[PDB]
């Protein structure tokens, strides 16, 4: 996914 | 393998690696005294109590966001550019592009403290955006960071000029894709023969990742308190962990390279000029 | 030039142009009966009417939404999958792509009905999304369409089981870069050999810029009411301006092509299947 | 700009 997100 | 910081240095004085790509987070930018907003102790973490944030992260969310910008524009409001000032870990990365060594720096901070170092926007990718551009939430207007100074510094949400909707800071958000720039990466990592990784844990997607596409070849030195992420779970044969305070193995690293004398005299005639 | 659209049916039949790239918009989903929103005597244009909305886009505009997504997922209940049908010119598309023609198809609409004529996901870009798939505006959890299809069918804002956040389908909003999938148009467009572009008035960007992406020798046929965009004031040579009707275009072009009958065989099959 | 926008 393009998206910023903690992982 | 495994390699030791001080073969780092000697590949980079033998001129075996001439091509750095660095990534940084927030470890780079505590000793310029940023605060942790999600730690208590500083004002800024006082000055969100008011708003009772639900948990940190959400000062990065949208639907928070639109809910509320107050508690994010405190946040742009203490990390506005002239607040503060980039520290040696900035300066080493400064002297690195002076001496020709980097290819790229890869920054997830929004200090703005990388270019106010005096490295070229375009050896930066500034992933996680910047507050030196802003865009219009309705009609999509940009705005130079410097429009909306004001109404930040007097703790006014700023509002655009031609359809009064919410002007925000060009930070990315959670979900949001990073800026265009960061597909630099697809070009630059293949050609990185050194990647430095300073001061974060690599907890966010997908500036994480790009640990992964230097080749295998490459060594990876990560100058951090721990081991983080994909090189604590995907450990290659040429990594070097230097761990422990982040300025303390930078000062080493630039003693190993040779440079401290000319990373003083660097440090002292900026800050001066700021 | 001026080229004719017989000339471009010849260069087809003579096997001159063989790799075909298509732009389509609003225009051609009108014949199945999708109303457009912003304009009165349509049952989702009444039932809008509650809300007053300041302007059409906004139905489409994150500030708005989060204020009160109920607009938007009013559109999503008429659009969501099962309610329409494609038409003939969703057919004489899924014809090409049956008929080895097909390199891409670009869409601006959400409708799905690409997908429902039966044109391969592969050849598809969704340039402005989807409801096949939906993401949790907070935590940006993913989720099939289906799972949230009981509470937009019922009038419920659907909330994530997770955090409780909105979920939101994957329709991409004003300010929001279009999916990963676009930039299949870096490859594609060089690649073409004719631009076929069917019912837009190519009103919105970065969509609308592909138009110019084709090499200078590729003919460029618009089938719509009237000359549009960058083909209005950057015409080339080869470009052939079919106005009128879009569906009498489409129904000229496959006489010409010779594919009447087959293409008739193939609506009357594919409805029932439906 | 990456950005769907009106033209
Ligand atoms: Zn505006
Ligand atoms: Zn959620």
């Amino acid at each position: 996914r393009s998206g910023k997100v903690m992982r | 393998g495994k390699l030791s910081l001080q073969d780092v240095a000697e590949l980079i004085r033998a001129r075996a690696c001439q091509r750095v790509v660095v990534m940084v987070g927030a470890g780079i930018s505590t000793p310029s005294g940023i605060p942790d907003f999600r730690s208590p102790g500083s004002g800024l973490y006082s000055n969100l109590q008011q708003y009772d944030l639900p948990y940190p992260e959400a000062i990065f969310e949208l639907p928070f966001f639109f809910h509320n910008p107050k508690p994010f524009f405190t946040l742009a409001k203490e990390l506005y550019p002239g607040n503060y000032k980039p520290n040696v870990t900035h300066y080493f990365l400064r002297l690195l592009h002076d001496k020709g060594l980097l290819l790229r720096l890869y920054t997830q901070n929004i200090d703005g403290l990388e270019r106010v170092s005096g490295i070229p926007a375009s050896k930066l990718v500034e992933a996680h955006g910047t507050f030196a551009s802003a865009t219009c939430t309705v009609c999509q207007r940009p705005f130079p960071g410097e429009d909306i100074r004001a109404d930040v510094m007097a703790d006014r949400v700023p509002r655009c000029p031609v359809c009064t909707g919410v002007v925000k800071p060009d930070i990315v958000f959670f979900g949001e894709p990073l800026p265009q720039r960061f597909l630099l990466h697809v070009v630059d990592f293949p050609m990185a023969d050194l990647l430095l990784i300073l001061g974060t844990s690599l907890e966010v997607e997908p500036f994480a990742s790009l640990t992964e596409a230097v080749r295998s070849s490459v060594p990876r030195l990560l100058i951090n308190r721990d081991l983080v992420g994909p090189l604590a779970w995907h450990p290659r044969s040429r990594d070097v962990a230097q761990l422990g305070d982040v300025v303390h193995g930078v000062e080493s690293l630039v003693e190993l390279l040779g440079w401290t004398e000319e990373m003083r005299d660097l440090v002292q005639r900026e800050t001066g000029k700021l």
